[PDB]
């Protein structure tokens, strides 16, 4: 191998399934705030007085 | 390694080699072969292998008036200026380190490598290595000095070592030649040699014997005398031509100075734009630079996307849909618009 | 002349040259003259002519240190050393004796001859020569140092001399001028120097009589008088700056040095092809090399032969026909497949 091969490689990743995460800014009425989810729909994004679930 | 380098210099005396292509037709057992050409790096500094001691002492004091190398006497020394990297032309010297020699050389496929400070009229030798500017971003040039470039380097390291990496060198061996002793073909004269010079006739216990001991032989060969190569307390790295007189493989360690580390680029941003924008397509004049990988992607559907080195003053109709282009004509985001 | 060379160096003294490139826009009677350059060579090693006695002592010596020249008086020579050759960058320098030094340049546009003792920093020239290596084989780099093949080719002799084509050391010449003379505005006064020398008045013994040493003529007009400096006992061949109105045509004999023989040259070999061989049609991939010809030739009364300029990592479908092909790519002997 080249020396050089732990200082760089050549990554070929086999995919597998992803999964998009997101962030919505709420004005959640007057709240007004940020949640920031994996959006698997299994994350409750815990609102003041919300539980989104994007 | 390269801290305590006197170590790394002391352990084995240096070795000289038979190179094939060493002033305009010769190959020679000069100090002067180039090892290998070990350019890991995006900064694009070689650090190539020199024959002699990179850096070697000549009792091993490592000081610039002592680039001491393979001679016929254990020391080729000489002033630690009177190396050239001639790649197109001087390529500046940027240190020395162990066996190897790290420097910027000038742009080219084919660098030579030379040693003057008691090499033989400049001793050099000329091998290929395609040391082409492959530099990050779309511009082309190497000039910092206007301070647009923020990328990523692969930049040599500038420092000695500590250690990194052993090549090994060891087991002082000899390579088959045919020129050890005198003799009248039962006068033979053996003295102290240069070489560890293994004492050889053509009848006799002499085959062997790596002394600098003067003996006068007789009942052998004329021509017989197989003064042969050895060594002690030295060793080459490989011994590429190089001949491999040892009975066992093995070698001490040493590390290539200035390993890379992850540095800066200074790349220089390209002239801005014009954005012609007319109906579902924009115009994007530029002026010319040093040349430019511009890309224009379509950002959207199923992408309608374009890219090319442009090289000049001119125009190219970005498509402009309702989704939208991503016009990288340079080094900048490339962010496209949306119609209007 | 070549092995005495100092008999055909003694024979004829050396000149200075009417030389127009002559340090970027001047150009006058400098010893940086080339005369002509000899380019019988696969290997390519520039004769150049030079006017001085390049490999002569001023004293006439078998001096290779003493790189001798031509001033006004005659030995305007210095070392061997201050001998420089500059095309695209220094040459390598090959061989000197007299007027002809030959010598391995890289690519350049013109040739720099550069006599540095006196020429304040290389006083030279730089006359105009496409220094092009037209390398023989299949692939086409600079390349000696690994094994790779043995290819005939012509070389020039880089060896001491003896006689084959005589230059004309012969002539013994004129030249032009104004200012060979003195005189306080009646004494008319011309001394010992470095002009054969011809007197020009408008009446007088500086209008007829020898120029070798002091003379005084009284009521003289500084307008009248000129002297002439002619040449004699040899000279330059056609005289190229050389106003050769010296009214003996006449010839001397001089050797160019090492006329060519024919060399060897280390003939780069390339990696060797991928076969894919599909129904009545091949492909042959080619990794790429230091650029060189492939040429697809077909097997039978007359197949598609086409060459191509194997230049990078690609593919060719060299259709191999029932009647066959072959398939030259290289350095190799080019017999391609039949179909299977």
């Amino acid at each position: 191998r080249a020396d050089v091969c732990k200082h760089d490689h050549a990554a070929a990743y086999r995919a597998h399934t992803a999964s998009l995460r997101a962030k919505i800014k709420v004005t959640y009425g007057t709240v007004n705030q940020t949640v920031e989810a994996y959006v698997n729909g299994d994350h409750a994004v815990t609102i003041a007085g919300t539980k989104f679930i994007f | 390694s390269t801290a305590n380098h006197f170590n790394a210099y002391k352990l084995t005396r240096p070795y000289v080699a038979y190179c094939a292509d060493c002033g305009m037709g010769h190959s020679c057992h000069s100090p002067a072969m180039i090892e290998n050409i070990q350019a890991d790096a995006t900064d694009g500094t070689l650090k190539i292998q020199f024959a002699s001691q990179i850096g070697l002492t000549k009792t091993d004091t490592h000081d610039h008036t002592k680039i001491r190398y393979a001679e016929g006497h254990d020391i080729a020394e000489a002033a630690r200026s009177t190396l050239k990297v001639h790649s197109s032309s001087e390529c500046t010297v940027t240190g020395t380190m162990g066996h190897f020699i790290l420097a910027k050389c000038p742009p080219g496929e084919r660098i030579s490598v030379s040693f003057v400070d008691s090499k033989n009229e400049h001793r050099t030798c000329r091998i290929a290595y395609h040391h082409e500017q492959r530099l990050i971003g779309r511009e082309r040039f190497t000039v910092r000095p206007h301070h647009g470039i923020e990328l990523p380097c692969t930049t040599y390291q500038l420092t000695t070592a500590e250690t990194s990496e052993e090549i090994d060198m060891h087991m002082p061996p000899d390579i088959p030649d045919r020129t050890i002793l005198s003799q009248q073909s039962g006068n033979v004269k053996i003295t102290v040699n240069g070489r560890t010079v293994r004492y050889s006739s053509s009848c006799g216990s002499q085959a062997v014997g790596t002394t600098t001991t003067d003996k006068t032989i007789n009942s052998c060969t004329v021509d017989k005398c197989q003064a042969y190569v050895t060594s002690h307390t030295k060793w080459q790295f490989n011994s590429p031509f190089v001949p491999r007189r040892m009975q066992a493989e093995r070698k001490g360690k040493v590390h290539i100075p200035f390993p890379l580390i992850n540095t800066t680029c200074r790349v220089p941003l390209a002239p801005e734009a014009l954005v012609r924008s007319g109906k579902r397509e924009a115009t994007l004049s530029l002026h010319p630079i040093h040349p430019t990988l511009l890309s224009y992607r379509t950002f959207g559907a199923e992408r309608v996307f374009d890219e090319q080195w442009i090289t000049a003053q001119t125009e190219v109709t970005i498509p402009v849909p309702v989704e939208g282009v991503e016009y990288q004509w340079g080094n900048h985001k490339p962010q496209r618009f949306v119609v209007a």
